[PDB]
């Protein structure tokens, strides 16, 4: 039904810019007004901009004046975020929320997307090394098997795995990263099944660590 | 600034009516809404104009604001409500939506709940670039806190290790992760290297070999 | 025909 | 003649009974023809004369969102006053907005207005320029400011000048049969007694439209604007209205007083005797 | 908070005529806040089918409103028009005059 789309996050020098998109679909985008609201890691919700319905009413966070711009295309159903002259504490996770009226103030917001991270960051990206950690005997009593996939070595966060390419989703659990001293990140992927049906369907993890456009896809066999 | 006060930690049994507030000059005269936030996701919307429901939110959840105090009310409290809850109004004279700092709802209690562990070895693949990773997984533990070791051929290896704090996982549960770096020499030569997991003094081990 | 944009107070 | 255009909005805050009361009028001239109401059945800005059912789905969409959105901003404009002014939440406080604008005889603008209420006291008004604002207290001045940062009156002025004139445009030529024509009065003259010496004359004037109207009495051809007793012009409910004003004379002498009766229906002004 | 009391007119549509159907108005203007109760009678009772105008106000910004029904008038019957508001204490009564 609703659905609110982020994308456009990645990392970015400070000093730079990146602009956010959201695709709107599933309702009247042009009766509601849209906001952007973002979350720095471990800390709460903030409010970073508004746009009524029609574009007639505009705000900014204090924060953000001067450097960031909102901005929406009723006829592609889509909301913008201009971000300029980026500084560390941008870091966020960058959400698209639909306002629960026509417009910015004071009516609360009663849609969220999944949001996108954006890392300000004088560091460079380095996407993942993948390899398969293939199932093996006795996995779990209870009939089924553990594989999954070693996402190795990235910088920033975050990585998406799939199996399957969104087929497969019951059984699978991917893991919190571990940050390692070397300032890199690790995470693995691990989908559980039946026993019985190995050699049988493929599995497949689709590893996408956007931020350096890494899109690794990995045959897990028993061998 | 217009500043929204709530306490960081709130803490309830299972079928209590549990309450989180939030504190603001004059707070009665603004529209309160609140956001519960689960671990992994998105915010949602719970209440909205100090006590309105959306549509498909229980109606166990309630919210009332006046004075400088709004609630939001949780009764029947289970654990899936753990999360953290954030209210929120608009502040006209700034022009801003502001946010309380959140509360973190925690629901005392759950059932304790022993890990399980996968323990896997290196690929062929990452050998085949020289060099090796043991992968421990753990999941489905109650409380989380555990503590991992470690041993090759039962000697406790500490160097090229990275754990992860455990973090609550969509079941109410906690997940970790730790990792041990090896070269392939170091790797072959020994009959296996383990992975051992306490929790709440109970130990669970697993096992892999070259 | 009204007047489409609203502002707050 | 000249026209005008004019929507009034109401909105009343209802503690407890939840929901503010939301209703808006549309008019040209003297003519209503839009309403929405929150109380009422339909949920949509609706026709109030005949001309405007000649606009599609399409006009009527678009203005059902319009008084949607409307009633929106008067709802939180609500909640925002009694913070500004530090009211109580227990009592109802109300706010009412007029804005249209003026055309000369061959479509012209004229001018346009914007003017907000609180409470039935001037709050804010767009000043004749359409590029400043009057704020009445210092609750207002917040409101002044902010719209001044974000060039409100810039967006009024648009609309004054563009839409709100192609809009009044529009339906006087759609309803050029009752908005471009005129009602005269139907006139009569009353005698009733009050004692022996004196009796009331009163002089009606019905059915006319537009309600603007001018009744005087003389007495041997001279202006008596000391013992006229003059009603509001009011309406007779079929889109008309109705006056009267009344005169005590001395019983006898009802023959040397005149009401005249000055209306554009009438191509020269009335003159009644009894 | 600064309130108004109604001005009240009742009048018929159209000039009375014995027999013959028309309409009874009460014209209530001048008033604020826009809260009012506003009853037509017939023989001091209440007239259950009356319907009015859409809300609007003046210049001043104070509210007027038109309540009215359809009547066939004869001679022994009497009308009128009852209202209370915030501004009055108790409900006032116009009485409908054929001279009015």
């Amino acid at each position: 039904e609703v659905q609110l789309v982020e994308s456009g996050g990645g990392l970015v020098q400070p000093g730079r810019s990146l602009r956010l998109s959201c695709a709107a679909s599933g309702f009247t985008f042009d009766d509601y007004a849209m906001h952007w609201v973002r979350q720095a890691p471990g800390k709460g919700l903030e409010w970073v901009s508004g746009i009524s319905w029609n574009s007639g009413s505009i705000g900014y966070a204090d924060s953000v004046k001067g450097r960031f711009t909102i901005s929406r295309d009723n006829a592609k159903n889509s909301l913008y975020l201009q971000m300029n002259s980026l500084r560390a504490e941008d870091t966020a996770v960058y959400y698209c929320a639909r306002g629960r009226g026509f417009h910015y103030y004071y009516y609360g917001m009663d849609i969220w997307g999944q949001g996108t991270t954006v890392t300000v960051s004088s560091a460079s990206t380095k996407g993942p090394s993948v390899f398969p950690l293939a199932p093996s005997s006795k996995s779990t009593s209870g009939g089924t098997a553990a594989l999954g996939c070693l996402v190795k070595d990235y910088f920033p966060e975050p990585v998406t795995v799939s199996w399957n390419s969104g087929a497969l989703t019951s059984g699978v659990h991917t893991f919190p990263a571990v940050l390692q001293s070397s300032g890199l990140y690790s995470l693995s992927s691990v989908v559980t099944v039946p026993s019985s049906s190995l050699g049988t369907q493929t599995y497949i993890c689709n590893v996408n660590h956007k931020p350096s456009n890494t899109k690794v896809d990995k045959k897990v066999e028993p061998k | 600034s217009y500043v929204l006060t709530q306490p960081p930690s709130v803490s309830v049994a299972p079928g209590q009516t549990a309450r989180i507030t939030c504190g603001g000059n004059n707070i009665g005269s603004r529209s309160v809404h609140w956001y519960q936030q689960k671990p992994g996701q998105a915010p949602v919307l719970v209440v909205y104009d100090d006590s309105d429901r959306p549509s498909g939110i229980p109606e166990r959840f309630s919210g009332s604001n006046s004075g400088n105090m709004a609630t939001l009310t949780i009764s029947r409290v289970e654990a899936g409500d753990e999360a953290d809850y954030y209210c929120q109004v608009w502040d006209s004279r700034t022009d801003h939506w502001v946010f309380g700092g959140g509360t973190d709802l925690t629901v005392l209690g759950q059932p304790k709940a022993a890990p399980s562990v996968t323990l896997f070895p290196p690929s062929s693949e990452e050998l085949q670039a020289n060099k090796a990773t043991l992968v421990c997984l753990i999941s489905d533990f109650y409380p989380g806190a555990v503590t991992v070791a470690w041993k090759a051929d039962g000697s406790p290896v500490k160097a090229g290790v990275e754990t992860t704090k455990p973090s609550k996982q969509s079941n109410n549960k906690y997940a970790a992760s730790s990792y041990l770096s090896l070269t392939p020499e170091q790797w072959k030569s020994h009959r296996s290297y383990s992975c051992q997991v306490t929790h709440e003094g109970s130990t669970v081990e697993k096992t892999v070999a070259p | 025909e009204a007047d489409p944009t609203g502002h707050s107070y | 003649g000249s026209h005008s255009m004019r929507y009034f909005f109401t909105s009343v805050s209802r503690p407890g009974r939840g929901e503010p009361r939301f209703i808006a009028v549309g008019y040209v001239d003297d003519t209503q023809f839009v309403r929405f109401d929150s109380d009422a059945a339909s949920q949509k800005m609706e026709p109030r004369a005949p001309w405007i059912e000649q606009e599609g789905p399409e006009y009527w969409d678009q203005e059902t969102r319009n008084m949607k959105a409307h009633s929106q901003t008067d709802r939180a404009n609500l909640g925002t006053l009694r913070g500004y002014y530090n009211q109580s939440e227990d009592g109802s406080h109300t706010i009412q907005i007029m804005y249209g604008c003026d055309v000369g005889p061959d479509g012209r603008f004229l001018r346009g207005y914007r003017q907000d209420a609180y409470d039935g006291k001037d709050y804010i008004a767009l000043n004749e320029d359409l590029r400043s604002w009057t704020a009445a207290d210092m609750a207002a001045q917040i409101t002044k400011r902010k719209w001044e940062a974000v060039h409100a009156a810039e967006q009024r002025r648009v609309y004054l000048e563009g839409r709100c004139v192609d809009g009044l445009r529009r339906y006087l030529e759609n309803g050029k049969e009752t908005l471009q024509r005129t009602d005269p009065p139907k006139t009569h003259m009353t005698h009733h007694p009050i004692s022996d010496h004196e009796a009331t004359l009163r002089c009606w004037a019905l059915g006319f439209y537009p309600a603007e109207i001018t009744l005087t009495w003389q007495r041997d051809g001279e202006d008596q604007t000391q013992d006229t007793e003059l009603v509001e012009t009011r309406p007779a409910g079929d889109g008309t209205f109705q006056k009267w004003a009344a005169v005590v004379v001395p019983s006898g002498e009802e023959q040397r007083y005149t009401c005249h009766v000055q209306h554009e229906g009438l191509p020269k002004p009335l003159t009644l005797r009894w | 908070m600064i309130q108004r009391t109604p001005k009240i007119q009742v009048y018929s549509r159209h000039p009375a005529e014995n027999g013959k159907s028309n309409f009874l108005n009460c014209y209530v203007s001048g008033f604020h806040p826009s809260d009012i109760e506003v009853d037509l009678l017939k023989n001091g009772e209440r007239i259950e089918k009356v319907e009015h105008s859409d809300l609007s106000f003046s210049k001043d910004w104070s509210f007027y409103l038109l309540y009215y029904t359809e009547f066939t008038p004869t001679e022994k019957d009497e009308y009128a028009c009852r209202v209370n508001h915030v501004t009055l204490s108790q409900p006032k009564i116009v009485k409908w005059d054929r001279d009015m």
